[PDB]
């Protein structure tokens, strides 16, 4: 005799609550990570140039300490630097290091 | 390590899909903007609205 | 959202609805049964698809710098230099919320303009065939076996071929 | 706003209507009379609240920063120092300007949307019982006392009860 | 857009018209015509030269800044006063960019929503005297030369005139 559409829309079990102009949280459906809050803990050698310092600054490289001697001529895309770096030759300093280094 | 990474932060490399990222303000390479917040939902999909009602 | 179906008018959703959004569900005199909407589907795993483009994977390059981190007090620079990098990611993080904030009102406004477009291109295919109820039904006055459902479904519905049948129920007489 | 309704077909509002933000007003047999909605009076407020909470009451703290007046002209840093806060201040207004903007944008096509969403609520109740003169009004095809006017503005109106009635009228003979 | 008209249920447009944006084509007895809208061309057009102002020529006067190309290789300050610049290039850049996108997409949607307003207005002129096709098209049940149509289109239609000759057509008898 008679018949019934009825329109609707999907749903799910388990929602996720999103912020928006009116609500702080309010439930969609599905919804992805815009912020990036992890790290694999270790540098990638690639695809950048990574020169690790060691036991030297790039400073003491530059200079030439002895047992910095092994990055004469070296290159790099990022050359990094680590904590506890020490300097073990003539006794010195760099009015404006900061940018001798930069 | 070995292996690949664009984005470098001294916290180690992070992948740089998300727009945005919490790990370290300082960075090198092509890396997502560092912003405070810790995380940022985008909705992709519609309301939810169970048989709850 | 602004369109009132979504959590409006439409009551509630189907989980039972995997294949789709947007569908349909029906009762004729043979039984029950169910089909999703492709075409409104699309529509918004479209739109919603370029938007998440739009904000996905679209990073800058930078490579040296400004230093960050200090190990010394060093007073009026540093301060500066401070102050810039604090400066900026404030700004960064204002665009961020704001972003998002926007995108979802719009996503949600969004997906509920499409329930709704789909229930305005059935409810003008229905004709005088059909009255809604106004839970998201229409009430169908005529028979509509399976086939007929479908061919609504599919917009080659018919209209004319049940006028006069619609018409008679819809407006019946006490006698 | 976008939807037409307030400032649309909606030719004015009420400054009578004090109990709410959307209501309504009638004429029976018996006399005139109106009264608000709460529902879509509260979703308008509560949205608008909601919005508000975001803006509102939501400040940083920050302490010791760098200098942004000064004494003696100096050269290379105060410009740099000056350039930094400027710079500052101006994407800072860019960003006041535009969220009241965009805020306010919303604002009137959301209440504009909760106006029209109200009125194809009562449409749908109203079945085949009435029909639209197109100024915010249904002409009620059937006697409809306080009581019937009641029903329909808390949602209880059948409208199987009167529509025989209704019908009749709205296809009455020239006889 | 979100509200289906353009790219939606109206199938394509009129590069023929161009006396305006919205309008009506009709077909009766004695032939064909054409007519733009003004007052939904305006509210369009209104619009968008509002958002328009907004944008344009509104430009800040700055004079003497902080340098921005250098001969010589510094350092620290250098650096940061090249950081402070691409800083604010860049968040002016994101600037912009979403602008447009919030622009247009508000644009596009607000152009939709006039067009259907035309139509919602339209629609509940015609009262019972006109059915809608779905295709943009309402199909008049009565005899409307182009004077007639002329009414509707400058809002005087006054359906009680046809009443009895439309609905007698809308239910027209198998006889
Ligand atoms: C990334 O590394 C930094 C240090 O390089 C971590 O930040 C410090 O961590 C603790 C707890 O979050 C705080 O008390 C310190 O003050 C933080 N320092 C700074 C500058 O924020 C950071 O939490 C690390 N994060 C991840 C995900 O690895
Ligand atoms: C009619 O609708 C679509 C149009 O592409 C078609 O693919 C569908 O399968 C048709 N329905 C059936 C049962 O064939
Ligand atoms: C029917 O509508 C609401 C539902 O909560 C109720 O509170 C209201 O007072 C009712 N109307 C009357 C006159 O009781
Ligand atoms: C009726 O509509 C407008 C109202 O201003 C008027 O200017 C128009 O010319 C009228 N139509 C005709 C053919 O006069």
């Amino acid at each position: 005799s008679t018949a019934t559409l009825c329109l609707g829309h999907h749903a799910v079990p388990n929602g996720t609550l999103v912020k928006t102009i009116t609500d702080d949280q309010i439930e969609v459906t599905n919804a992805t990570e815009l912020v990036q809050s992890s790290s694999t803990g270790k540098i990638c050698n690639n695809p950048h140039r990574i020169l690790d310092g060691i036991d030297c600054t790039l400073i003491d490289a530059l200079l030439g300490d002895p047992h910095c001697d092994v990055f004469q001529n070296e290159t790099w895309d990022l050359f990094v630097e680590r904590s506890k770096a020490f300097s073990n030759c003539y006794p010195y300093d760099v009015p404006d290091y900061a940018s001798l280094r930069s | 390590d070995t292996c690949i990474s664009e984005c470098i932060t001294p916290n180690g490399s992070i992948p740089n899909d998300k727009p945005f990222q919490n790990v370290n303000k300082i960075t090198y390479g092509a890396c997502p903007k560092y912003v405070k917040q810790n995380t940022l939902k985008l909705a992709t999909g519609m309301r939810n609205v169970p048989e709850k009602q | 959202g602004l369109f009132g179906a979504i959590a409006g008018f439409i009551e509630n959703g189907w989980e039972g609805m995997i294949d789709g959004w947007y569908g349909f569900r029906h009762q004729n005199s043979e039984g029950t049964g169910q089909a999703a909407d492709l075409k409104s589907t699309q529509a918004a795993i479209d739109q919603i698809n370029g938007k998440l483009n739009r904000v996905i994977e679209k990073t800058n390059e930078k490579f040296h710098q400004i230093e960050k981190e200090f190990s010394e007090v060093e007073g009026r620079i540093q301060d500066l230099e401070k102050y810039v990098e604090d400066t900026k990611i404030d700004l960064w993080s204002y665009n961020a919320e704001l972003l998002v904030a926007l995108e979802n009102q719009h996503t949600i406004d969004l997906t509920d303009s499409e329930m709704n477009k789909l229930f305005e291109k059935t409810r003008r295919q229905l004709r005088e065939n059909a009255e809604e109820m106004g839970n998201g039904c229409f009430k169908i006055y005529h028979k509509c076996d399976n086939a007929c459902i479908e061919s609504i479904r599919n917009g080659t519905y018919d209209h004319d071929v049940y006028r006069d049948e619609a018409l008679n129920n819809r407006f019946q007489i006490k006698g």
